[PDB]
């Protein structure tokens, strides 16, 4: 896969990727969570899934839920990003997702 | 019996009280999940819901409430005491006792504030995303001298990222990122260019749905420091401009740092209302 | 009337057209996404294209169009000027209209190039993996006396990372880095042992899309005004090999910093062609 080598002017991008264990707990809430994404708690006993996705956003209260602790899922430009991330412009309007995959 | 939040003392909060400026008429909107206006140690006298089912005054979710608990909890003998004991608290519902909410409800909370006179909105919520719509509702309401106050996020940072949600990261907007007892950054806290000032978020008790109480984490509860604390100085100052208690919040913090992750540091309300 | 990029003279280009020399009769290949043929300040004389279903005469991306222009832009009345306007212009489409674009594809676009008996060759486009197919048809390219420019990429700096894309990163092939309308390198231009000369790669206006201009900014801007810069060097000295013609774009460099950073500096073509 090759890209345009032309420099982007994307605001910044978002990759729901699973993390945190029992003992190094993430801070989210099932609203704020990714939809595809699932959750857990300290004991490894199944919470929700989150809720929102990245096109088309919605609110959410911002605070950490106690029950959670963890999960399981510039010249950047939509070619040159990474697919299982969502790429937004200025004034965070979507724009595309990722075409790369991330390097080994 | 009344217990002192460690964020009241840490952001020289009580300092100002002790001056006494406590936030009387000035009014302070939480746009939230609802206040339990039937707590004995909050008072809610007014508000709107702007979702389907539930009234304004009731909290089935419990952060609403210790958002507001956080501001104006009342200065009595029972449970905690707010940023700003004599605020006049108003519970603007738009998000259900799940915590969830449309851009679209928000909104209509963002107007209704500006409408009704609201002296400062506090917006512990946010999306990752953004729409015109909300951006120029905010704009607006900060137009209207409206001092507006959001939570930074708690998507914690990511090499040069910005993780600032919105509508915290608008310009009209306030964006507050969070730290601890000690004064240190929560590592969930949110960053990026457009954060501006840290508060308390990291362990933060205040009152909880079902008259009693509760130590909650997130800028969620960073923010409302920073709503309570530009109603106190309003209340020593009612003149000052939406602008100017912006400035005052910002230019007299203190210094923790790198701006991309404390922005312009802790705020000192001693200083600002000074 | 005509505007003339800042990329023209700082290069010196201008030099060399007063000097009567603009690449006449040189051909050159910009595999990209393709031209826009009917653009009045180009002239597109042939090609060919890797992309099922669409012809190499048209440009549904833009950025083709962007870099031929300061490859070629017509020295007429209106619009802007190319580094070498009266080159033979050949469009070989082997990205799509996102900009994106298979190996082999690109290997094909370069046979062609070669099979065509192309003068220089300009990719403006970058992979972060090798391959076998790729390197050898640069290098076949090379070894039949074709100019190979690439742009080297846009990951900025870090330490000692070299990060340098392919093909730029092959040697034989150019790899050119950016610089903007002060000398000064871009932070995005990638580095490393493999850099070999910068060039305008900030802010450069160009020809754009259904008869228009834009300003753009990589080293997809860069590597044009290298491959332009062969061209006008070509058309003064017609029989010069490909190598020498690429050591005396580097040779003839003005110096700005380390290698590293800037390979042998930012390309002279006046000094070039000397
Ligand atoms: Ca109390
Ligand atoms: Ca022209």
């Amino acid at each position: 896969k090759a890209c345009t080598r032309e420099c982007g002017n994307l605001g910044f991008g978002i990759c729901p990727r699973s993390e945190g264990s029992p003992l190094n707990p993430i801070c989210i809430n099932c609203c704020s969570g990714y939809k595809g994404c699932n959750y857990y708690n300290s004991f490894g006993k199944f919470i929700c899934e989150g809720e929102s996705d990245p096109k088309r956003p919605n609110a959410c209260t911002f605070n950490c839920d106690p029950n959670i602790a963890y999960s399981r899922c510039g010249c950047t430009t939509c070619c040159t990003g990474y697919k299982g991330c969502y790429y937004f412009g200025k004034d965070g309007k979507f724009v595309c997702e990722g075409e790369s995959d991330e390097p080994k | 019996a009344q217990t002192v939040p460690y964020g009241i003392p840490l952001i020289k909060a009580d300092k100002v009280q002790a001056q006494g400026f406590k936030g009387a008429n000035v009014k302070v909107a939480v746009l939230d999940t609802g206040i339990q206006a039937s707590h004995p140690d909050l008072n809610v006298v007014g508000g709107a819901s702007f979702v389907a089912g539930e009234a304004y005054n009731t909290d089935g979710n419990g952060h609403g409430t210790h958002v507001a608990g956080t501001v104006a909890a009342l200065d009595n003998t029972t449970g905690v005491l707010g940023v700003a004991p004599s605020v006049s608290l108003y519970a603007v519902k738009v998000l259900n006792s799940s915590g969830s909410g449309s851009y679209s409800g928000i909104v209509s909370g963002i107007e209704w504030a500006t409408t009704n006179g609201m002296d400062v909105i506090n917006m512990s919520l946010g999306g990752a995303s953004g729409s015109t719509a909300m951006k120029q509702a905010v704009d607006n309401a900060y137009a209207r001298g409206v001092v507006v106050v959001a939570a930074a996020g708690n998507s914690g940072n990511s090499g040069s990222t910005n993780t600032i949600g919105y509508p915290a990261k608008y310009d009209s907007v306030i964006a507050v990122g969070a730290v601890d007892s000690n004064s240190n950054r929560a590592s969930f806290s949110s960053v990026g260019a457009e954060l501006e000032v840290m508060a308390p978020g990291a362990g933060v008790y205040s009152t909880y749905p079902t008259n009693t109480y509760a130590t909650l984490n997130g800028t969620s509860m960073a923010s409302p420091h920073v709503a309570g604390a530009a109603a106190l100085i309003l209340s020593k100052h009612p003149n000052l401009s939406a602008s100017q208690v912006r400035n005052r919040l910002s230019s007299t913090a203190t210094y923790l740092g790198s701006s991309f992750y404390y922005g312009k540091g802790l705020i000192n309300v001693e200083a600002a209302a000074q």
